[PDB]
RNA sequence: CGGGGAAUCAGGGUUCGAUUCCGGAGAGGGAGCCUGAGAAACGGCUACCACAUCCAAGGAAGGCAGCAGGCGCGCAAAUUA
RNA sequence: AAAGUUGCUGCAGUUAAAAAGCUCGUAGUUGGAUCUCUCUCGGCCGAAGCGUUUACUUUGAAAAAAUUAGAGUGUUCAAAGCAGGCCGCCUGGAUACCGCAGCUAGGAAUAAUGGAAUAGGACCGCGGUUCUAUUUUGUUGGU
């Protein structure tokens, strides 16, 4: 090439955006944002795909530049707008809040949740550094920058911020014992405890995390992000609690609930 | 089968199973010793000591009286050719080859020999130099034969 | 025998290419020179401007005269003969008719009846000698 | 000469079982040789043996039974990962109930079924039917 | 003085040669401070670079790189280079058709630093990977040992 | 052009991958620039080489390995919707 | 593809294609038997040296979709598709494979490799020589 892209074909989108093949040969191309292109969803495809207010992206560019979606309590009207994990989408006409997490099959899930728990959000810290004048800085998962946080504060620690204002309200470490979700790898949308971090220096940790059923996953430092102070969840979890079950009991459980209802 | 010849004996020696000494033998590991510097002073091989030693001092293996081999019980000592006995006698072979040699041309055979003994002479020197008993630099010329004895 | 030492990998592959290089047909597939000097260039059928008419004698044991037309091709003016289906057919073959040409079907190789002709006209004026001589359609000229 | 001394004794073994013989002696014994003889003496293919100590490599004489077919080595000794057991038993043993590929593996000397079973794999060294 | 063999001027950029001393500290020791840092992989700078005088912009310890990527061995095979070395790194390629293996080697040219002496033909070096140094360098000698035949 | 891949299939292999996805390269052949965050850009510019369009003979303009379409080439491939 | 007529699996070379007059003779390939975890600092444990190094084997992480295999689903069937189903509600959009190489943590059979025999070899203590303590000479000059 000779410049940036500007078009994402659609066999080459990510596939947790559960597009098909035969609707067109494009698919909707994040915008530049505070999200990755690969671990995002668009906001054309949360109101059309999954939530189905809109059949088609001129009937999405219609809701979506009346000025009703908000993203962390900011009205957004680019349709293509990378919206990412833990994010909080608020539909003031309609009277919905959603936050943008994991399916145990690593996909968004479409995750009601009340309109108090929409005034906050859950950040993992990126980068912690000290600018002009003495200034502590920390960067979040999602291109937040915020000035003089706490100093216990460090990196891979999750931030429990207020979208009103967008500063530090309270903060929880990375610990063995607390609880973590994972947010990338093949263990993409399960929950856990964080049981033993071993250290690999020059290269990338291992965090091993067992299951509330007792089964245990590894998986690297950068796909962990702690949710819970211990056991219980800073947040509102979706249907599945995390537990990935096996093909065999999820098997069972759709034969005992279509057994059940007819 | 041998290395150059086709045919393919078997006579050797086969030492028995009794290891320990017998209990006629009423000679030390001691004397056995000094019976070694004797005849290492009369300028005899080691092959010729233990072969003296078995046919007339009663001595069935100085390894199993002694707890070591005649090498390097004269090795403990200084009593030791600079290069083994079995190299020395393929160069004395080959002095010996090439003088007749000399004298009968038209001997064939003779130089037919004389290549087998040298490229045994190459064989077991490439082993010495591996296991450090022969100077890296050393090498066998035929003009640097009769110097050697 | 062969070396089976598990450290011998590049020995087998050498002698393996050589011996490659030993079969006719991996030669001339791969060597080259058969589709240079092939006169369909290494295609399935050609074109070609009929020259003259010729009678070849067919094998010993079976005596015959068939009937062969000498043929120019046209995409790189190499002479060949080419076989017609009977005699009723070469009256619909003129010199200077346009003719498409194939294989006679051993893959290459000549007639184990008529000695020396590998080629067989299929089409003349652009259309097929099987269509002129069931009367399904007619040539121009 | 004389390399892989397992070749050798799985070559006599098979030579005297298929001329109807009782007692087979081969020279030089092996651990290898034994551990091989202990495989095949523990799912009943070559009776009882026993290893005669002269101050040299040893010899063994196998009491034969009868229900050996062929006994053979796999040279040289080919890396078998836990994968490829299906492959080699598909190349090797003519049915699927009876025949033993012997893996030298880290836990030691095994046939193919325990080889699965403590879920390793190794280099091969014979097969028995 | 073993070290300015140059036309220029060889210093290390980051210590300060003229301070203003006085009189009792002028005849008490003329021994300037020296600049070294830790490879920090478990790898021991060693005493030739703390204690040396030597000047090399190149040196994994005392000069302006870092090392980051990975870590290999070779064999020390060649050392007509100033300041450099040819290493070979020998390895087996799995044929699968055949079910063997081949032989083969990479030559590789290394930095080798001057508080490494007594590094013979055929002692085991292992490099680490830095940035880009010459137009055939890219790996720099963090550890010598000798061969296992050698006293 | 390389891969993802395709045919076969007991297994190992053997043949194919110009071609819709990913990466590269090029815009008749070379070379050199301007502007711009980004090009050594050709549905930008400036030369030379090879072709080639108009002309009142002074001059001016060019680049379908884009969509159609044409000629040529050929055994070989669609509508100027 | 039949084809074991390119043969690693898996071919042949007396008489049919084909083994060299004979011996010596680099490299490469191949090579008899044998050998059954700990020390410091911090809360039974964590850091550290590893134990000769490998080759080999296993685990863990990480590894585009499409295609392939394969789960669900009456496209009227099917090739397909990713849908749908029930009187607003209830669901899906699985899963496997993904050589080699490289990271990770185990295994020690097999096969190399090394460790003392001119002993300037281990394990202890007694040491002598040289360099060297960052602090226990309130602040300091210190031989």
């Amino acid at each position: 090439a000779r410049g940036p892209k500007k078009h994402l074909k659609r066999v080459a989108a990510p596939k947790h955006w559960m597009l098909d093949k035969l609707t067109g040969v494009f698919a909707p191309r994040p915008s530049t944002g505070p999200h990755k292109l690969r671990e995002c969803l668009p906001l054309i495809i949360f109101l059309r795909n999954r939530l189905k207010y809109a059949l088609t992206g001129d009937e999405v560019k219609k809701i979506c530049m009346q000025r009703f979606i908000k993203i962390d309590g900011k009205v957004r009207t680019d349709i293509t707008y990378p919206a990412g994990f833990m994010d909080v989408i608020s539909i003031d006409k309609t009277g919905e809040n959603f936050r943008l997490i994991y399916d145990t099959k690593g996909r968004f899930a479409v995750h009601r949740i009340t309109p108090e728990e929409a005034k906050y959000k859950l950040c993992k810290v990126r980068k912690i550094f000290v600018g002009t004048k003495g200034i502590p800085h920390l960067v979040t998962h999602d291109a937040r920058t915020i000035r003089y946080p706490d100093p216990l504060i460090k990196v891979n620690d999750t931030i429990q911020i207020d979208l009103e204002t967008g500063k530090i309200t309270d903060f929880i470490k990375f610990d063995t014992g607390n609880l973590c979700m994972v947010t990338g790898g093949a263990n993409l949308g399960r929950i856990g405890v964080i049981t033993n971090r071993e250290r690999h220096p020059g290269s990338f940790d291992v965090v091993h995390v067992k299951d509330a059923n007792g089964n245990s996953f590894a998986t690297r430092l950068s796909n962990i992000f702690v949710i819970g102070k211990g056991n219980k969840p800073w947040i509102s979890l979706p249907r599945g609690k995390g537990i990935r079950l096996t093909i065999a009991e999820e098997r069972d459980k759709r034969l005992a609930a279509k057994q059940s209802s007819g | 089968g041998r290395m150059h010849a086709p045919g393919k004996g078997l006579s050797q020696s086969a030492l028995p199973y009794r290891r320990s000494v017998p209990t006629w033998l009423k000679l030390t590991s001691d004397d056995v010793k000094e019976q070694i510097y004797k005849l290492a002073k009369k300028g005899l091989t080691p092959s010729q000591i233990g072969v003296i030693l078995r046919d007339s001092h009663g001595v069935a293996q100085v390894r199993f009286v002694t707890g070591n081999k005649i090498l390097r019980i004269l090795k403990s000592k200084g009593l030791a050719p600079d290069l083994p006995e079995d190299l020395y006698h393929l160069i004395k072979k080959a002095v010996a080859v090439r003088k007749h040699l000399e004298r009968n041309r038209k001997d064939k055979d003779a130089k037919f020999r004389l290549i087998l003994i040298e490229s045994r002479i190459h064989r077991l020197a490439r082993y010495y130099k591996t296991k450090r008993v022969l100077p890296p630099n050393w090498k066998y010329e035929s003009s640097t034969a009769s110097a050697l004895v | 025998g062969k070396c089976r030492g598990l450290r011998t990998a590049r020995k087998l592959r050498s002698h393996r290419r050589d011996q490659k290089w030993h079969d006719k047909q991996y030669k001339k597939a791969h060597l080259g020179t058969a589709l240079k000097a092939n006169p369909f260039g290494g295609a399935s059928h050609a074109k070609g401007i009929v020259l003259e008419k010729v009678g070849v004698e067919a094998k010993q044991p079976n005596s015959a005269i068939r009937k062969c037309v000498r043929v120019q091709l046209i995409k790189n003016g190499k002479k060949i003969t080419a076989f017609v289906p009977n005699d009723g057919c070469l009256n619909f073959i003129e010199e200077n008719d346009e003719v498409l040409v194939a294989g006679f079907g051993r893959k290459g190789h000549a007639v184990g009846d008529i000695p020396g002709v590998r080629f067989k006209v299929v089409k003349v004026a652009n259309v097929s000698l099987l269509a002129l001589y069931k009367g399904k359609k007619e040539r121009p000229r | 000469v004389r390399m892989n001394v397992l070749a050798d004794a799985l070559k006599s073994i098979n030579n005297a079982e298929k001329r109807g013989k009782r007692q087979v002696l081969i020279r030089p014994c092996s651990k290898v040789i034994v551990r091989f003889l202990t495989v095949m003496m523990k799912h009943g293919y070559i009776g009882e043996f026993e290893i005669i100590d002269d101050h040299r490599a040893g010899k063994i004489v196998v009491n034969l039974t009868g229900r050996l077919n062929k006994c053979g080595v796999i040279s040289p000794r080919f890396d078998v990962q836990l994968k490829d057991l299906e492959k080699w038993q598909n190349n090797l043993l003519p049915s699927r109930q009876f025949g033993f590929i012997v893996l030298t593996t880290s836990a030691g000397i095994m046939d193919h079924e325990e080889a699965r079973r403590k879920h390793t794999g190794g280099k091969i060294l014979g097969f028995f039917f | 003085a073993d070290i300015q063999t140059e036309r220029a001027y060889q210093k290390q950029p980051t210590i300060f040669q003229n301070k203003k001393r006085v009189l009792l500290g002028e005849t008490g020791k003329e021994k300037l401070p020296r600049y070294y840092k830790n490879i920090g992989l478990g790898f021991k700078t060693p005493k030739e670079a703390i204690e040396g005088t030597y000047i090399d912009k190149k040196c994994p310890f005392t000069g302006n790189v870092s090392i980051r990527g990975r870590i290999l061995s070779g064999v020390v095979t060649k050392m007509k280079m100033q300041r450099t070395i040819v290493i070979r790194r020998d390895y087996l390629h799995y044929i699968r058709k055949y079910n063997r293996f081949e032989k083969r080697h990479k030559n590789m040219s290394v930095h080798l630093s001057p508080c490494f002496r007594d590094v013979q033909i055929g002692d085991i070096v292992t490099v680490g990977e830095c940035r880009p140094l010459s137009k055939t360098v890219r790996f720099n000698v963090l550890k010598v040992t000798k061969a296992a035949g050698t006293k």
